[PDB]
């Protein structure tokens, strides 16, 4: 239902988790200081990209949960493109003809 | 020979911002063993059993 609507928002949400992970990690590990800037953001960032390489391997486990809906996309809305473009060229055909 | 040559230069020497560098140079010590500590928990706990299971998935695809 949910799932394609926001599975084409699908490189567009994992960005902003990532985004999410690592300015949340941030002050998680920036709370305890005594370590310098430089270590905490790289402690934060190790975390978060972990973070979104696993959750960009749930992607794909999303993405072939997903395509049992309707199998052979790529093409099967090109026909919805070209389908429509064909009968708009027959709106224009008739009158034309008639008109 | 100038006359002002040997009086001291600095004058008082400070009492609290050399013990409060000496505690950090103590501290980040103690926090660094921890550190490493933990991060080789994190390096063998989860960077090994990554290496170990993507070696199994990429020998299939080199074959």
């Amino acid at each position: 239902k949910f799932v394609e609507g926001l599975s084409n928002n699908k490189y567009k949400i994992i960005t902003g988790a990532w985004a999410a992970s690592l300015y949340g990690s941030w002050v998680i590990v920036n709370k305890d200081p005594i370590m310098t800037k430089a270590q905490k953001i790289v402690q934060a960032r190790m975390y978060a990209q972990f973070i979104t390489v696993g959750l960009l391997l749930a992607s794909v486990g999303l993405s072939m949960y997903e395509n049992k809906l309707h199998p052979n996309k790529q093409k099967v809305n090109e026909m919805r493109r070209w389908e429509n473009a064909l009968r708009v060229a027959e709106e224009e055909e008739r009158l034309e003809k008639e008109g | 020979l100038p006359p002002n040559a040997l009086k001291p230069a600095f004058g008082p020497p400070d009492k609290v911002a050399a013990q409060k560098f000496k505690e950090s140079l103590m501290a980040t010590e103690k926090h660094a063993k921890d550190t490493s500590n933990m991060w080789v928990k994190i390096s063998v706990w989860v960077a090994l059993p990554a290496i170990a299971l993507t070696a199994v998935n990429t020998y299939f695809v080199e074959k």
